[PDB]
């Protein structure tokens, strides 16, 4: 069944206003909250 | 929507005054190309 | 509360009946989910007037509000519920509250163009000039959606 959800709206004006990037915007709301996978390294010779 | 391609927000002028995607440009839906048009006994038609 | 938590349920189901036999039995019309909407913030979101009527009748605040200070008013003006509109603002619903952006139901139903909605508000003492947090009126709304109609009522 449908639940609650936090709807947040960006303003496109106010972040022009600021020099605020939508993309930085974006990227740090998603990277904070939801988690972002940026590339691999090797752990004792396996990828990860 | 239409309407809300139309306020997407270019720019902020330096007098503060707004420029929108539809103040520089027409927004309608329309086909992904206008190349192949099809009548069928003389009337507008499409088909697979 | 085990009969809040059903009138929760029944007030968002729209289930008429059940929300009958709960306010008989003193079911907590002032129940509050984890984001702070009360059986009436369900009803009014998801347009069920006559549960709206029963809530209202059984001593329902009519202007509860969330955890963002949004109140059943606010949702019924944005998901264009007239007749709830009307009823809400009959019992005494403030026309004019601010929720924690400086919205206002004035603002919402702008926003999504209910000309009949805003008539209403307007009708009621809407603050035709009350600007959210970036400055905005439901004008300036209005514009901004080059919405004509909605944009001559506000003058």
């Amino acid at each position: 069944e449908d639940t609650p959800q936090f709807k947040i709206d960006i303003d496109q004006e106010k972040a022009q206003a600021l020099g605020v990037s939508i993309n930085d915007i974006n990227t740090t709301l998603g990277a904070a909250w939801g988690g972002s996978y940026v590339n691999d390294f090797i752990d004792r010779g396996r990828v990860k | 929507s239409t309407e809300e391609f139309g306020k997407i927000l270019l720019k902020v002028n330096q007098d503060g005054s707004r420029v929108l995607l539809r103040d520089v440009a027409k927004i309608e839906l329309g086909g992904e190309n206008y190349d192949i048009i099809a009548e069928f006994n003389g009337q507008p038609a499409s088909g697979l | 509360s085990d009969l809040g938590k059903k009138l929760l349920e029944a007030a968002r189901a729209g289930r008429d009946d059940e929300v009958r036999i709960l306010m008989a039995n003193g079911a907590d019309v002032n129940a509050a989910d984890v984001v702070g909407w009360t059986p009436l913030h369900l009803a009014a979101y998801w347009g069920h007037l006559e549960i709206v009527e029963v809530l209202l009748k059984n001593g329902a605040d009519v202007n509860a509000y969330d955890t963002l200070g949004s109140t059943p008013l606010h949702l019924a003006a944005h998901f264009g519920h007239l007749e709830i509109v009307e009823v809400l603002l009959k019992n005494g619903a403030d026309v004019n509250a601010k929720d924690d952006n400086g919205i206002t139901p004035l603002h919402l139903a702008a926003n999504r163009g209910h000309l009949e909605i805003v008539e209403v508000l307007l009708k009621y003492g809407a603050d035709v000039n009350a600007q959210d947090k970036f400055g905005k009126t439901a004008f300036d709304i209005s514009i901004n959606n080059g919405n004509e109609d909605l944009a001559e009522i506000l003058q």
